[PDB]
């Protein structure tokens, strides 16, 4: 469709590195009456309507990040996406200035190449209120490793379910895009009572596979 | 507030004559705004400049330390500022800030605030000027408020003209009626768009302790385009003047070129009653244009079936079509669609077809390329407009409707309208182009996709129309309004294009069923059939006639009486029925006690 | 271009109606067709619906033809949502795109050329599917204990429960440390509502050093709280 769609859904540059916003469109975008071609780069945050910030897809226009736009090619495009944890991280795709139906799709979100250092793994029990301790029972933690680069087991009552924890994470705690994260054996509040002999096991993109130790609730 | 504010009109002046001239003078006995100003009744308010001002102030010490003129006097654009340093006048053209009571009064080193210039603070000083002693000439006379500084400021042809005079005063807050003439001082070339101004007190509260003296009085009166007669003496001095607008005696003695008039009756001007309203009348609505065929076929033409016409002698519903919620897009290349709702033309050319939603990009008047050039593209020389609406729901099919084919390329058809319509293998500039043999080629894709396809595919039915402008009769128009009728008043009017100014009346004037309007023996028109009611109206001209002034000698009295020749006093003024006194300046140059004679009112 | 503004972030319940608010002006809603924001706020709000607020003329993809159906909110010169069959499509960002710059000295609804992708953007708003239970005062005293947190990888946090929104007023950690913001939102648990296992980077050496706050709800839950607890 002429709501032109990004290919990557999120970007992948290193610090200052020259990654690309790959994209695709409908038909006859380099049109015979207009000749400047209708694809233009969208360059703005999620939740906004997609706003045109690189007219005719050769370079960034005014108010674009400059590292976030580049070569269009008819039904296809490949903009620059340099250092895309920042700068080109303003969410971006090719988009039509074409006619009534013309738009950008979801756009590639901000993302970058990152560190993946090993998370912790040992006894992970609830507090003294273990009889309602919920999804954070049998829990693990990580730092200096990317949000998609560290993960945890559902090790409730020492069941050792590797990689199966419910989890959350945040951007670089260490400068090499090296994030922080935590995860645990997912359950409703009262299910932590059976889980209370809780282990933790965890793994990462630059780390070994999940392995664990365990202890009773109200203790380390 | 009168007989102030006459100035020598220019530099060409000459001896001992009555000269009658037109300019932005201050009209006699107009009400001047007296800014009586005292301590708590205090400020330097911004005032609109209009066509120019008479300005005056009760003064000596240059308490009115200056003026600022411009569009804004504070932001962006240039402004003229005029300041009394203690010796002299300063002029600048700079775009000053002036957010408050204006106190940016910084000045150059050589006699600061006293001789060399003041308000240095701004960013575009394209003109600067130093005068000599033009604040000492004010300070020469004895005691503040016992004198009037008197000025005219007018702006025309990119010049600010400044005229002044300076005279004694007895009342510190009044503007006396004594005649005096202002001399020219400057013709400043600065080109500034002046529309507002303010006086400058520059935080002063004079040591001339009349009230503690955060206080003065100053006066503003607007100039107006008026005819003055000016009386010169043997030294080339203006010695007297007459505002010819003021009253019927002033008009009389201007017309006679004299300051004294003998007992008699004199003809001076023509009375001519202005219209109160406007009456436009048109027939029963009829002859609606045949757009339903082009626009509202149940299944539209393909690109190659392309139904097309030209249309004439009809009333265009285009206001409704423009007002319609339907169309996915419409564009005019010609004059705006908003006026095609009501505009008139010699004829229209009109046609309709279909596109896959994407190709609507190329179809317009003003737009050309290998899509539209080879199935429909019109010449861009008409008032062309284009409209699109949903094929996606109606004459589409889910496969792409294979009857609603794509455009049929034929590169060599360069001529407008011809822009190859045809269902033929013909794509090249000039190769043999039979049916399908290896010499020649045909694009044959499907245009008409259904509404569940992506919003690019979603096809439009499309209409183009093209209005034609000529000096020849405009056989197409939008619908036209008919007003209420207005009997027994002087009005403007229009029948079916028979326009005039007159008094419409009911009539006994019997005439035949086929007749629209009566001439008279002069062959001017005198009666019309109302096109909507079929009323038989009679038309007569709005009242007019000579105006004559009856006077004793001005030697004996300045009372006058006025005769409006030939008219009925019923048509004459909204008067105030005193004998002797004409309320003339406002009321009809006349305005009072009434009597009727066969000579007129 | 337009007097661009957007608002009216709301949860769209499965199969119900959907609504939104915007402001607009000039060419961006009258010469060029404005775009209905018709993609999730995890991305740019793609123009799957196309509209003219100054005329009621519209075009859509056939999900968005209902799920982000729009009407002229004439007091703002701009679209207000009036959608139906609410779901993940109706969970699109609460926005209206002031259309691309006018392609000519044209007149009327002339956008046969120029896109619905914005020349002016109203900043938009959030949205989601309203399937989660309208609750969340529940809280759960567990997180990575001293052994499981193990030095510089360690965190402070708590389990949310029964929440309508995933973001919680308790923020998992009790503010005791902040080496990395890993106390991210809850996820929909088997209770039909948000529950959590996230924690922000902090010392593991005791349950008090990794101190926590546990209530799952916020303003969209009608049950927001920050009641305290710990790991281990
Ligand atoms: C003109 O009229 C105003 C009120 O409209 C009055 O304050 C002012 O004093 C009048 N002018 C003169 C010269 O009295
Ligand atoms: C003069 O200035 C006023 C006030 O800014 C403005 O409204 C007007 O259009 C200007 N006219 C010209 C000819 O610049
Ligand atoms: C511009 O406008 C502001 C309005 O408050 C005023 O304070 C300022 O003095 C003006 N001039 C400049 C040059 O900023
Ligand atoms: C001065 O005036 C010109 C217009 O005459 C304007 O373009 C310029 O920006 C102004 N400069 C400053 C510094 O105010
Ligand atoms: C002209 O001006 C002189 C100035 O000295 C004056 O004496 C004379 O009376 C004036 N009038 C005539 C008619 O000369
Ligand atoms: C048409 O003519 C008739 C004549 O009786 C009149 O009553 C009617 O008002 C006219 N209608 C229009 C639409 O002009
Ligand atoms: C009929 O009239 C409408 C309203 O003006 C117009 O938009 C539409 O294109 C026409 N054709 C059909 C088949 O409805
Ligand atoms: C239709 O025309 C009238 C003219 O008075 C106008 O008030 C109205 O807003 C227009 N409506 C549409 C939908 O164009
Ligand atoms: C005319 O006026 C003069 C004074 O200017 C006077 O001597 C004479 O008597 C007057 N005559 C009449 C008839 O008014
Ligand atoms: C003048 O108007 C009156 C009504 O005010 C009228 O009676 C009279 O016939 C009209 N004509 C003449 C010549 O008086």
């Amino acid at each position: 469709d002429i709501v032109m769609t990004q290919s990557p859904d999120s970007l992948a540059v290193s610090l200052g590195e020259r990654a690309t916003i790959n994209c695709r469109s409908s038909q006859s975008v380099l049109y015979s009456s207009n000749n400047e071609n209708y694809l233009a780069w969208y360059q703005q945050k999620p939740g906004q309507p997609p706003k045109l910030l690189i007219y005719w897809a050769s370079t960034r226009e005014s108010g674009i990040p400059d590292r976030f736009s580049g070569s269009g090619s008819g039904t296809d495009f490949t903009l620059t996406i340099s250092r895309l944890q920042a700068e080109d991280v303003a969410v971006y795709y090719c988009q039509q200035y074409y006619s009534l139906p013309r738009t950008f799709g979801q756009g590639t979100k901000v993302e970058i190449k990152r560190t993946v250092a090993a998370p912790s793994v040992f006894i992970f029990p609830p507090s003294d209120e273990q009889l309602k301790s919920g999804t954070a029972s049998v829990v693990c933690l990580l730092n200096n490793f990317y949000p998609r680069e560290a993960k945890v087991q559902w090790k409730v009552d020492n069941a050792l379910q590797s990689g199966n924890s419910q989890e959350s994470v945040t951007e670089q705690d260490s400068k090499d895009s090296t994030y922080s994260l935590s995860s645990t054996l997912t359950l409703s509040k009262a299910d932590y009572e059976k889980h209370k002999v809780y282990a933790c096991e965890v793994t990462h993109q630059g780390l070994s596979s999940p392995v664990t130790k365990s202890f009773n609730r109200g203790e380390c | 507030s009168s007989m102030r504010g006459v100035y020598y009109p220019d530099e060409i002046f000459r001896s001992d004559t009555l000269y009658l001239t037109q300019d932005l003078f201050l009209p006699f006995y107009s009400n001047v705004t007296g800014f009586h100003t005292i301590n708590h009744t205090f400020g330097n308010p911004v005032i609109p400049f209009k066509d120019g001002i008479y300005f005056a102030a009760t003064e000596k010490s240059n308490v009115v330390r200056g003026w600022v003129f411009g569009s804004t006097m504070n932001n962006k654009s240039q402004s003229v500022i005029i300041i009394n340093n203690s010796t002299n006048v300063v002029i600048r053209a700079c775009n000053f800030e002036l957010c408050d009571n204006p106190f940016f009064a910084v000045s150059k080193p050589m006699g600061t605030q006293t001789h060399t210039m003041i308000f240095d603070n701004a960013f575009n000083c394209t003109f600067e000027y130093i005068s000599d002693a033009f604040s000492l000439d004010v300070s020469e006379k004895s005691g503040n408020f016992k004198h009037l500084r008197e000025f005219v400021f007018k702006n025309k042809d990119g010049f600010l003209y400044v005229y002044k005079g300076y005279q004694p005063i007895d009342v510190v807050r009044d503007l006396p009626s004594g005649f005096n003439t202002l001399k020219p001082i400057f013709k400043l070339p600065l080109g500034i768009n002046i529309t507002n101004f303010r006086a400058i007190l520059t935080a002063f509260s004079p040591a001339q302790d009349i009230w503690g003296t955060s206080a003065a009085a100053y006066f503003v009166g607007y100039l107006k385009p008026t005819t003055f007669m000016l009386k010169y003496d043997e030294n080339g001095t203006i010695t007297d003047a007459v505002d010819c607008s003021q009253n019927p005696l002033a008009e009389l003695k201007c017309s006679v070129k004299s300051f004294e008039i003998d007992k008699g009756i004199y003809q001076t001007s023509n009375f001519r009653v202005v219209p109160s309203g406007d009456v436009v009348r048109f027939p029963n609505i009829t002859n609606l244009c045949p757009f339903g065929e082009v626009f509202n076929a149940t299944k539209f033409p393909s690109v190659y079936a392309w139904e097309r016409k030209k249309i004439s002698n009809c009333v265009a519903d285009y206001s409704v079509l423009y007002n319609s919620t339907f169309f996915s897009t419409f564009k005019c290349y010609g004059v705006s669609a908003t006026k095609l709702n009501d505009l008139c033309f010699s004829n229209v050319y009109a046609d309709s077809f279909v596109v896959k939603g994407d190709d609507v990009r190329q179809i317009a008047p003003g737009q050309t390329g290998v899509i539209a050039d080879y199935n429909y593209k019109l010449p861009d020389d008409f008032m062309g407009c284009v409209l699109a609406w949903n094929t996606r729901n109606i004459d589409a099919t889910s496969t792409g409707n294979y009857n609603y084919k794509y455009r049929y390329l034929r590169h060599g058809k360069l001529r407008p309208f011809e822009r190859d319509i045809s269902n033929v293998p013909f794509s090249p500039d000039g190769k043999p182009c039979t049916p399908p043999a290896l010499n020649c080629y045909w694009p044959l894709n499907d245009y008409g996709f259904y509404t569940t396809t992506g919003i690019g595919y979603q096809p439009y039915r499309v209409v183009v129309l093209s209005f034609e402008l000529l000096n020849a009769p405009a056989t197409v128009c939008g619908p036209k309004l008919s007003t209420d009728l207005i009997k027994n008043q002087c009005v403007n009017f229009n029948f079916n294009g028979l326009t005039g100014t007159g008094v419409l009346t009911p009539s006994s004037k019997r005439f035949q069923p086929f007749q629209q309007f009566g001439r008279d023996v002069s062959d001017f028109t005198d009666s019309v059939r109302d096109p909507k009611t079929s009323e038989i109206l009679d038309i007569s001209p709005c009242s007019f006639g000579g105006v004559s002034v009856i006077t004793p000698g001005t030697n004996a009295s300045s009372e006058v009486a006025v005769l409006y020749q030939d008219v009925n006093c019923t048509d004459v003024s909204t008067a105030i029925h005193a004998d002797q006194l004409t309320p003339a300046w406002r009321i009809y140059s006349t305005g009072n006690n009434v009597f009727q004679t066969q000579a007129g009112c | 271009q337009v007097q661009l503004v957007q608002s009216g972030a709301e949860v769209k319940k499965p199969g119900a109606s959907v609504q939104v608010s915007c402001q607009a002006s000039a060419n961006t809603f009258t010469n060029h067709y404005i775009h209905w924001v018709r993609q999730a706020p995890g991305q740019g709000l793609e123009w799957m619906g196309i509209i003219y607020p100054t005329g009621g003329n519209t075009i859509y993809a056939q999900g968005f033809q209902g799920r982000v159906t729009m009407t002229r909110d004439t007091s703002l010169n701009t679209i207000y949502l009036e959608l139906s069959s609410l779901r993940s499509e109706d969970t699109a960002v609460y926005y209206c795109a002031r259309d691309v710059r006018v392609d000519d000295s044209w007149s009327g609804y002339d956008l046969l050329s120029g896109g619905t992708y914005f020349d002016y953007w109203g900043q938009g708003t959030l949205v989601t599917v309203s399937s989660a239970s309208t609750k969340g005062p529940s809280v759960f005293p567990l997180a990575p204990s001293s052994k499981s947190t193990s030095g510089g990888t360690a965190a402070l946090g708590c389990l949310v429960k029964d929440y309508f929104p995933e973001p919680v007023t308790v923020s998992w950690n009790s503010g005791a440390l902040t080496s990395g913001v890993h106390t991210f939102p809850a996820v929909l648990q088997s209770s039909g509502l948000y529950s959590l296992s996230s924690v922000v980077t902090v010392p593991s050496s005791s349950l008090g050093t990794q101190t926590y706050i546990c209530n799952v709800n916020h303003k969209p839950s009608n049950t927001k709280v920050d009641k305290k607890v710990e790991p281990k």
